[PDB]
């Protein structure tokens, strides 16, 4: 119960964190995090040119709203059957698996910032262009 | 029993009633004893158990409040009074519970002594059904103690009918729980119909204007003969949908108006209903 | 019942006593389908299915008021037969129902 | 609310998806039933219909079709909006049962527990007073 | 509240439990014996041969199973209508008025073991034999 | 654990208990899904998968207590019969592959001997592997 007294006081008490999910575990995701609920509350200090690199918050903000989307799809594929969601819909749900099964799993492994955000674009390649909405055309252009 | 007045008055006000109660019996009367309500009076027995501070338990009542509340419903009863002669005392209490919660005090003490139980429900009265007592969550272990006075007395098929009459708002409430979620639309013929009839027991039946100069008061030769006009419906309901009639044809069934009003009539025209009723079926039997 | 079929077949239900009428194209058949649906007298079309790929579609368009008379894509066209467009017609009736494109 | 909410809650929730379940198997056995009905229609149907190619003959033709799209009438699209009906239903249906399931149990986790953090602290007042 | 301390402690306290229910009763079926939630937390170690019959424990798994099937059945004649249960299903919903017409009703009548035996194998020859699935064919043979 | 199995009885002793599990995962999302659309549009392939996850569980999960054999299974025994399961589903799969009708497999004689494996107290057991290639082998033949 993450709104137990106990996990729930100390939040406030962090500048990352990474909430590990039972359901997650269970579908045999490793590691575990639940990349709706796992955050950066100072994340923003530690990222950019000079530090990482310039396209760094872009491409978070769209793998996380990428991935959240296709988390919902995933109930909405329950709720009407695979064959009933649109084409758009289902490049979602299908980045929510790439998400896991490339991004998430690491085969114990140290990857550079650098890794991190080559695994990034190559997941976001199977979203249409047109609907990476967070992320600048110049970021795009020299990244994607 | 006003808000100004002691604890200690309030608490000996339900002993002074039911002596007063038990005085009339002994002359051979009998007497009802209401009983405003019992809740107040554990309030007011909490308040000075508390001040004499006597230890706290459950919602901080004393606990010597289950022993006298049992001791004061056990002076009810009918009696054969010093020197022969019959005398009773009946008595109903209200139950007002801290807040919807219907635990202690009140309640939980009370529904555990008293025979019966007339639950008034609010959603039964939002919706207008009167009285507002729910056939469902209401009991009473005297039925089978009164069945032979009605038997004798009034008809011969009382117990058979209210029975069959429970078992029909039984079937209606296990019908209403699946319908809540699987809808309605899959519903057969034979379960439209035992709505139908269920509905016109609730509507026609279960339900009384105790503002109706008429409908106020339903005397027991009235309450047999509108139980089998409902009863006689039924039959004749379940008996044309097995011969393929339409519910629909049955449920606009012009009778079924006068049903509705029965409780309203003040003359036995209610069991020419029967004939008016069969009659009716039958020009449903020529059309098919 | 009205049949719309390619025009030799057509001729051909006619001569039976059925209702057929002739068409060559998806669209010409839509027409068709429209003509009758404002005429208004018919349950059912019963239409080859080469010349109704998308009924769905078809129906949308009909629009008018009003009750529709049910309609039915039937087989076709002379080498459409020649195969069995019911292995895979059969292949999505299954994935279609369990969700599963299973492996026959 | 509080305590009553506790039983009817989940039986609504338990008993009536014993029978959400229950339609389930039943609309599989019509899938066995239906599917069946589905290939044979199929059968004449490819049938003597190019009998109708070759060629009075007029029936080879609407005989052909009186029994060729007869038959695949009432099966052809009769036999399954209805049948793709029957089955494509009940199941959004034990959707209900499904994720609003869920619901029955936060609801329920909620408070018997809440509830519960509670008749032990009033205890707690003079329990310590 | 079966859930209430005071019941519910009791329960360990017993051999064979007998639970009664309020909705049961409200359908006029009495006893109003809750056929799932009693049991005989001891009721092996009082039956078959040297104590009931031999047969006892195959018959009342036999008439357990045929009646919570029965029971559903209720459920599926309101759902798909009378007419369309099977022949097979029909006999099962036949047999759930039985047991609780002629086993579970008493007209007040002191019943041996030896009797309460008769009366279910008599309600369970309106099965198909071919249905027995819990009887031994030792037992069918001798008792049927 | 793992190492002293792998030292001790048998070098592939985890490889064989995770593919047996995943087998097992397998036949429990397989029956979800045949639960709600029925097992008559299940593939060959998926057939195979239920008929040796069904083998798993009869011939191995499964152990009687009450039989003087059975009662007590030694580490090498256990091993020995999770190989002739495990190689029966490896030349199952393979058999499919190959267009072999699964209902050929079922049938296969070797799988009757499969079943009565925890009952037999001597090595004969792995007898059983060369038994099932043989097998399978007459299969091929036939085609």
């Amino acid at each position: 119960d993450r709104t137990h007294p106990i996990p729930d006081l100390t939040g406030y008490i962090t500048e990352g964190q990474i909430q590990l999910s039972r359901e997650l575990h269970r579908k045999g995701i490793y590691p575990p995090i639940d990349p709706l609920p796992s955050l950066s509350r100072l994340m923003n200090n530690g990222v950019g040119k000079g530090k990482t690199r310039e396209d760094h918050k872009q491409v978070s903000d769209q793998l996380y709203s990428a991935y959240a989307n296709g988390v919902d799809i995933r109930k909405l594929v329950a709720i009407i059957g695979e064959d009933a969601l649109t084409e758009n819909d289902r490049r979602y749900l299908q980045f929510a698996d790439a998400f896991e099964r490339f991004f998430i799993n690491q085969g114990q492994q140290n990857r550079s910032i650098e890794e991190s955000l080559q695994i990034a674009w190559a997941l976001l390649s199977m979203l249409p262009q047109g609907e990476l909405k967070r992320i600048s055309k110049d970021h795009i252009g020299k990244y994607y | 029993n006003t808000s100004n007045m002691p604890v200690a008055a309030r608490e000996a006000s339900i002993y002074v009633g039911v002596t007063i109660a038990e005085y009339f019996r002994d002359q051979g009367f009998s007497v009802a004893l209401m009983a405003d309500s019992t809740s107040r009076w554990a309030e007011a027995l909490r308040e000075i158990s508390s001040r004499l501070e006597e230890m706290p338990a459950e919602e901080g009542y004393p606990p010597y409040l289950a022993a006298r509340l049992a001791a004061f419903y056990e002076r009810a009863g009918k009696v054969i009074t010093l020197g022969g002669e019959e005398g009773a005392v009946t008595i109903v209490g209200a139950v007002s519970p801290p807040g919807g919660d219907m635990s202690e005090p009140v309640t939980q003490s009370t529904l555990r002594i008293v025979g019966a139980f007339w639950r008034l429900d609010a959603s039964l009265a939002f919706r207008r059904h009167f009285p507002a007592i729910n056939w469902n969550g209401s009991y009473s272990l005297f039925t089978s103690a009164l069945d032979p006075w009605y038997r004798e007395n009034v008809a011969e098929d009382y117990p058979e009918l209210r029975d069959a009459i429970s078992e029909l708002l039984q079937r209606e409430a296990g019908l209403q729980e699946i319908v809540q979620l699987v809808g309605p639309d899959a519903l057969q013929d034979a379960e439209r119909l035992v709505i139908e009839v269920g509905r016109i027991i609730r509507e026609d039946f279960l339900q009384q204007n105790a503002y109706h100069e008429v409908d106020a008061y339903c005397s027991m030769k009235k309450a047999y003969g509108i139980m089998k006009m409902i009863l006689a419906f039924y039959k004749e309901a379940e008996a044309a949908i097995k011969r393929g009639v339409s519910i629909d044809e049955i449920l606009q069934l012009p009778v079924l108006e006068r049903i509705g009003r029965a409780r309203y009539v003040s003359e036995e025209e209610f069991p020419a209903y029967f004939e008016e009723a069969m009659k009716e079926i039958q020009g449903a039997f020529k059309a098919l | 019942m009205a049949v719309i079929a390619d025009p030799e077949t057509a001729q051909g239900f006619r001569l039976a006593g059925l209702e057929g009428y002739g068409a060559s194209s998806a669209e010409e058949a839509q027409s068709l389908l429209e003509t009758l649906v404002e005429r208004g007298g018919y349950a059912l079309v019963a239409v080859d299915e080469a010349l109704l790929p998308d009924p769905e579609r078809a129906v949308e368009r009909l629009m008018r008021g009003r009750d529709l008379p049910v309609l039915l894509p039937i087989a076709g066209l002379k080498e459409a037969f020649q195969g069995h467009d019911v292995e895979g017609y059969m292949r999505e009736l299954v994935r279609k129902t369990i969700g599963f494109d299973i492996k026959l | 609310m509080s305590q009553v909410s506790p039983t009817r809650m989940n039986l609504l929730q338990r008993r009536g998806q014993l029978r959400l379940a229950q339609k389930g198997v039943d609309l599989l056995k019509k899938k066995r039933d239906a599917l069946v009905a589905e290939f044979f229609g199929l059968v004449r149907e490819a049938m003597e219909a190019r009998k109708a190619l070759d060629q009075r003959y007029a029936e080879a033709l609407i005989r052909v079709a009186n029994t060729e799209t007869r038959l695949k009438k009432i099966g052809e699209e009769i036999k399954k909006t209805t049948r793709r009906v029957n089955a494509l239903e009940q199941v959004v249906i034990p959707g209900i049962r499904a994720q609003i399931r869920f619901i029955q149990q936060v609801l329920e986790q909620r408070e018997r527990e809440d509830t519960f953090r509670l008749k032990r602290i009033k205890g707690k007042i003079e329990a310590r007073e």
